[PDB]
């Protein structure tokens, strides 16, 4: 009910355009009446005059009136098509935007084929709605009541009795499309779960083949499958269930027409000639309410994709302060104030994170694995919010500075590699699109990733593989070093900086890497303990909490955690 | 873990020879730089002799050439060969443990040069 | 032509679903002349006993074609979504076959739009087919039997209207299938660019790069609606034309049945039941057209479908090739050349090395020496150009895969944890490993301290992409994986970069004590973790360096002297 105002309510500015399609469609269905009586009524001044007499003159207007109504169909499916895209294109843009707004807690939880399904196939599927669903509904509803006052004008008492099944008519319509809605929401939903499945295994397939799970991936699918084939027999049968149906209903009329046409024959009243007469008024009247029950029935097939479309647009997306503060001058001052999070709200991740960053600082937040140093960073990144604690950058809280100018401030190099699949240069220049290709070579010469890219096919214009996995796993970190390094923020960010690349050529880098932090606040997490020995603070993470802090030499001595985590990293005892 | 024990020293005349061996307990030499380091009374820390595990040393310009080096990696022990001992050797000598950024020192050895 | 044989098994359902709308056909065109049958007798002769038995009669009549319509559904229905069923999961099975290349041959983007989309376009054709196959050539050969004995020398008309209307959808395939193709390929783009921002929207959100993805998929979604009313233009500008034939076709037979008063060949009441049968004739003619405008877009995706089936994988198991049901680790290279692509240098060469069953061996080198390529050779994930790959002093393609990839174990540099929970990931390996199994290997890797300090324990819910979870988290779940499998060669790409020295260390000699009798290999980026292994092998820009001790490595190995002064001095 609600989905459908809501469904039409995108042809609410096109309003203007679709108006003209209904005078069009009506002026074609007017022509489309009256051309089938004439050819059977001037036939009658062919066969009486003959000759050249009449003959040849009604083909000059028959032929003009026929142009007129070819160009007529042409004219509105045309107009149509061109309406029909724009509605689908608005509804397409309307969910990838929507994305874009909506918070990372929702990526990670949901399945990406349902999401890719829901723009690619769901979108396909309002395809049957548009255009030729409303060019046949505004010829549906001129064509039914042109017909019911053709009736009226026969026989008032008699229209009633054909009028008396009509509530009856609608009652049986309404029963079959809230199934067939039903069966092809579930239908869609399930296309969506197999397209998880399809997404998944793809993108993934290298483990899959070395560690066999081919007839179990195979089996995990045909559970889906079978049950998509299952919900699909269903949601076809009820779509062409219901013309059959109604043509029952139509046969049964008739015999009522000739079964009441019977019992009042034997009596003065009732001719012959009456019956067959209302028959073929009748019939005029059946076909279209025919047609408008069975495209109410059709469209419910785009009503329970649409259903899936509103349920992305219904999400709740990132909102920032109403007072947003765009960060001017920005130094690169840290600060968080006995911070507590968790992801599941449930296990507390950070128990009291507090600590002051002063601008231009190289801080190094070292700790066993998952202790929660790629959580701070999140936190710092705006892309999860602290349940009770304050994150204060440059002296603003984080919560009251928009997170369009937090990120504009911080740049990061992520645990886990993500590149886009564009040229070498084109994700290099991701994060300053103003990076020349003088700024952008010398930058890479620098972190030594120039060194590959001058042997790859193309070069610079080498169009990467989705995730670049075309490269080995450390020459894609130092693509992502480049990146950031070339969008210059006052703050970065190195989670993980340099964990695929080798020991020997992290330290060619290290001199170059440092000349270009100076003057900048940057958070190095790193197991290398002996290369972010040299940071201005150093904060040692067990649990999600602080346990050591200070400089390198201060916490050997301590003898504490730091100095069990340093010789760890050399077996010589 | 670390542990350092320094073997020789005492007192020899001046121009003469002395042998300092310097052993690591519960430690593997054969991966970290070796050092030795003097103390006189009113002198810093200064450099005698530095050698990097991948055999590269540096002696300081004022000692130069008199003293050499030794690293014996079946035995795990580090010796320092003193030739022509003048006054200005009259100094507690110190052992280095180096390692990336996490060093150990020596207990020191007695040094006393006659005139 | 080869989409048949998976129609094929359902030919049961595929016969019946045509046989429905004979009897569905004739209960809707011959009923209401039956009905006036029953009228004229009413009149005729009329009473209780006529017009009453007659009323039972026309129920049943009614009965039957509400039957045969609802039955033509079903029977058309059930054959439709289970050609395409079968059809998905015959494709499915051939992208699971398919190699790392076969997959970036299609795009990643490309295939998700072929195994559905692609599918739904040829499951809608068999839908559209079944429910007029039988409909639009009888109404047509039996349309034109009945006109045939009205008109006399008139047929040379009809056999001339048979080329402008053979024209009108021959011209619609050859403009139409390249155009109904542009559709299937700029979804493929829709498709690529949804994927780009779901895998990585991090990064998109930390360049605030939003509005350039925006824009970046504005430019595809136009590419998509305007590659649409390309194609979909050729549909109405068939319109005007069709239907013109028709009117030029009505006007033919009012110029030449002028003639026929003239010559006294047809009756003053003829021309009613002509106009009749040539209706007949142009509606089962615009039958055969309507389901030719979806053979345009099924026929493309069609293209599609079968290019995914007939590709050969990269990687592909030999006919009289010998099932290897137990493994000694007994690796051994010969002269092993691998290259990519064949415009770029060779990626490695001239490897030839012997390692021994049951010792662990350190594999070190700078970033892009081939660590992780020669690793691959071993399960074979890809075949060499130059030389050959032996396990057991025996080639890897003499061996049957799922026999020689059961008995290798290996954890990725880029570890990747799928949907379900801790244990349905770990029972990767082995299926058929019992909890007590899964546990021990758990207890090695350090994991199983944090297995149980979550909300169910293994089976706690694991994230596509593991993303649910720490880095090091991720890499400590699949050690565990690979030793849960029980091999008898093992390979470790970087299996400890996102974890702290001190498990590092726990794992390390945990693996040791329970790898006597497995080829363990280990892609190391430290020194101090490289000695734990038997006999130390150095790579470097793609050669082999060295094969040896320690002691052997830092005099005659050049490259690895490099590496171990990054770490000491
Ligand atoms: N699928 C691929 N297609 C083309 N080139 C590839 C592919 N995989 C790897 N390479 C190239 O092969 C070379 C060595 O790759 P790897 O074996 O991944 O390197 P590596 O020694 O493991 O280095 P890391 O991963 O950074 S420690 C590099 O120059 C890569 O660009
Ligand atoms: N999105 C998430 N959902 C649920 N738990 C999470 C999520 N991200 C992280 N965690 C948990 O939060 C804790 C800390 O996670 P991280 O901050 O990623 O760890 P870390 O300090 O970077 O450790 P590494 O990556 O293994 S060295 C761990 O107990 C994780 O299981
Ligand atoms: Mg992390
Ligand atoms: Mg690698």
């Amino acid at each position: 009910t609600a989905t459908l105002r809501r469904l039409l309510g995108y042809l609410r500015p096109h309003t203007f355009t679709l108006i003209m399609v209904f005078v069009f469609v009506t002026v074609s269905s007017i022509l489309g009446v009256l051309s089938p009586y004439l050819i059977g009524k001037t036939i009658a001044v062919v066969f009486v005059p003959r000759r050249f007499d009449l003959l040849p003159r009604y083909m000059l207007i028959l032929g003009t009136i026929y142009a007129l109504t070819s160009l007529l169909f042409w004219l509105q499916g045309k107009i149509m098509l061109t309406l029909s895209q724009d509605v689908v294109f608005r509804l397409r843009k309307e969910l990838f935007e929507k994305l874009q707004r909506v918070p990372v807690g929702f990526f990670d939880r949901t399945p990406h084929g349902d999401i890719i399904s829901r723009v690619i196939n769901d979108v396909d599927n309002i395809n049957n709605v548009l255009g030729n669903s409303i060019i046949q509904f505004f010829s549906g509803i001129v064509t039914l009541a042109g017909a019911v006052i053709m009736m009226f004008r026969v026989n008032v008492i008699l229209s009633l009795v054909t009028l008396s099944i009509v509530p009856l008519t609608v009652l049986i319509t309404q029963i079959v499309s809230s199934q067939t809605r039903k069966y092809f929401y579930e239908n869609q939903r399930v296309l969506g779960q197999l397209n998880g499945i399809i997404e998944e295994d793809i993108s993934g397939l290298t483990v899959i083949k070395l560690f066999t799970r081919e007839e179990k991936e195979m089996e995990k699918f045909d559970r889906v499958n079978e049950s998509l084939r299952k919900v699909g027999t269903k949601a076809q049968i009820f779509s062409g269930v219901l013309p059959p149906l109604m043509n029952m209903v139509n046969n049964l009329g008739f015999a009522l027409i000739s079964g009441f046409g019977g019992w009042l024959a034997l009596k003065d009243i009732i001719t012959v000639g009456t019956i067959a007469t209302f028959i073929g008024y009748s019939r005029q009247f059946t076909r279209p309410l025919n047609e408008l029950s069975n495209q109410f029935n059709m469209i419910q097939m785009a009503l329970a994709s649409a259903e899936r479309i509103f349920e992305i647009l219904d999400l709740e997306e990132e909102k920032d302060d109403p007072d947003a503060v765009e960060l001017r001058e920005v130094r690169g001052e840290i600060e968080f104030k006995n911070v507590w999070f968790s992801y599941d709200k449930k296990k507390p991740v950070l128990k009291d994170i507090t600590f002051h960053i002063k601008p231009g600082q190289k801080v190094a937040l070292v700790g066993p694995t998952g202790s929660g140093k790629t959580t701070i960073v999140n936190l710092l990144m705006r892309f999860y919010d602290v349940d009770r604690g304050q994150i204060l950058v440059d002296g603003i809280d984080i919560r009251k500075i928009k997170r369009s100018s937090l990120r504009s401030s911080i740049g990061i190099v992520l645990q886990d590699t993500i590149l886009f699949s564009t040229t070498v240069k084109e994700n290099l220049k991701y994060g300053n699109p103003g990076a020349t290709d003088e700024e952008i070579k010398e930058a890479a010469k620098l972190t030594h990733s120039d060194h590959f890219i001058k042997h790859l096919p193309e070069g610079y214009e080498t169009v990467l593989t989705d995730n670049g996995e075309d490269l080995s796993q450390g020459q894609r970190q130092l693509l992502a070093i480049t990146r950031a390094f070339l969008a210059n923020p006052k703050i970065l960010i190195l989670d993980a900086a340099t964990s695929n690349v080798d020991t020997k050529t992290e330290k060619s880098i290290q001199a170059a890497m440092w000349k270009l932090m100076e003057g900048k606040t940057s958070i190095i997490i790193a197991h290398r303990l002996n290369t972010i020995k040299n940071a201005d603070l150093i904060i040692v993470l067990r649990d999600g909490e602080i346990v050591e802090m200070g400089k390198h030499d201060e916490l050997i001595q301590k003898r504490g955690f730091y100095y069990e985590l340093f010789t760890s990293q050399y077996g010589l005892v | 873990q670390g542990q350092l024990v320094e073997s020789g020293g005492g007192l020899v005349q001046a121009g003469g020879s002395l042998t300092l061996s310097c052993a690591a307990s519960v430690r593997d030499i054969s991966f970290f730089a070796v050092g030795w380091f003097r103390q006189a009374p009113g002198k810093q820390r200064e450099l005698v002799a530095q050698m990097t595990s991948l055999r590269k040393i540096n002696y300081a310009d004022s000692v130069k050439g008199r003293f050499t080096i030794s690293r014996d990696d079946a035995k795990n022990t580090v010796s320092l060969q003193m030739n022509s001992l003048k006054p200005e050797d009259t100094a507690v000598y110190y052992c280095h443990a180096s390692l990336p950024g996490l060093p150990y020192w020596g207990q020191g050895t007695p040094v006393t040069v006659s005139a | 032509k080869t989409l048949a044989r998976y129609l094929k098994p359902y030919w049961i359902f595929a016969v019946l679903a045509p046989l429905f709308m004979v009897v569905e056909v004739i209960c809707d065109l011959s009923q209401p002349t039956l009905l006036a049958r029953i009228v004229a007798e009413g009149i005729a002769r009329g009473d209780f006993s006529l017009v009453l038995k007659t009323g039972i009669l026309m129920l049943i009549v009614a009965l039957i074609g509400a039957v045969g319509g609802i039955g033509c559904t079903v029977f058309a229905s059930y054959a439709s979504q289970n050609f395409g069923a079968d059809l998905r999961r015959d494709l499915f099975r051939k992208v699971l076959s398919f190699s790392i290349s076969n997959v970036n041959r299609f795009h990643t983007s490309s295939l998700i739009t072929r195994l559905t989309n692609d599918v739904t376009q040829l499951q809608n054709l068999v839908m559209m087919l079944l429910r007029i196959v039988v409909r639009a050539p009888l109404l047509f050969v039996g349309g034109i039997v009945m006109a045939v004995s009205i008109n006399v020398k008139l047929s040379s008309v009809l056999i001339f209207l048979i080329p402008p209307i053979v024209l009108l959808f021959v011209w619609l395939t050859k403009k139409g299938n390249p155009l109904f193709r542009k559709i299937q390929e700029s979804t493929d783009e829709v498709n690529r660019v949804v994927r780009e921002n779901l895998l990585g929207v991090r990064v998109v959100r930390a360049f605030r790069r939003e509005e350039y993805e925006n824009e970046n998929f504005r430019k595809a979604n136009e590419s998509l609606r305007r590659s649409i009313i390309s194609a979909f233009s050729l549909i109405v500008f068939a319109l005007p034309l069709f239907i013109f034939i028709v009117n030029m076709g009505m006007i033919a037979v009012l110029w030449f049945g002028g003639v026929l008063v003239r010559n006294n060949q047809m009756e003053i009441g003829s021309i009613m039941a002509y106009t009749n049968y040539l209706m007949q004739i142009m509606f089962s003619l615009m039958m055969i057209g309507n389901i030719l405008n979806f053979i345009v877009r099924a026929s493309a995706s069609a293209k599609r479908v079968l290019e995914v089936l007939n590709e050969k994988p990269a990687i592909e198991e030999a006919d009289n090739a010998l099932a290897l049901p137990n493994v000694e680790g007994s690796v051994s290279f010969e002269n092993v050349e691998f290259r990519y692509f064949e415009n770029t240098d060779p990626v490695l060469s001239g490897v030839n090395f012997s390692v021994k069953p049951g010792s662990l061996v350190a594999v070190l080198g700078e970033t892009g020496s081939g660590k992780s390529t020669l690793m691959n050779l071993i399960p074979r994930l890809i075949d060499p150009e130059r030389g050959r790959v032996e396990v057991d002093e025996l080639d890897v393609r003499t061996v049957k895969l799922k026999d020689l990839r059961g008995h290798i174990s290996a954890v990725p540099q880029e570890t990747v944890l799928f949907s379900g929970t801790i244990k349905e990931n770990l029972k990767w390996g082995r299926e058929d490993a019992t909890d007590d199994e899964i546990v021990e290997a758990a207890k090695i890797a350090q994991i199983h301290d944090f297995i149980i300090s979550l909300p169910e324990g293994y089976d706690s819910r694991v994230e596509r992409g593991g993303r649910n979870f720490s880095g090091g988290q991720k890499q400590r779940l699949s050690i565990a994986r690979a030793l849960v499998k029980k091999p008898k060669v093992l390979i470790l790409d970087d299996c400890t970069s996102s974890v702290d020295p001190i498990t590092e260390k726990r794992i390390l000699d945990g693996l040791k004590r329970y790898t006597k009798g497995c080829t363990t290999f280990i892609i190391t980026q430290k020194i101090p973790t490289a000695l734990l292994a038997d006999k130390i092998l150095v790579l470097h820009e793609g050669k082999v360096a060295g094969f040896g001790t320690h002691k052997e490595l830092l005099e005659h190995c050049k490259p690895y002297r490099e590496i171990y002064e990054s770490q000491f001095g």
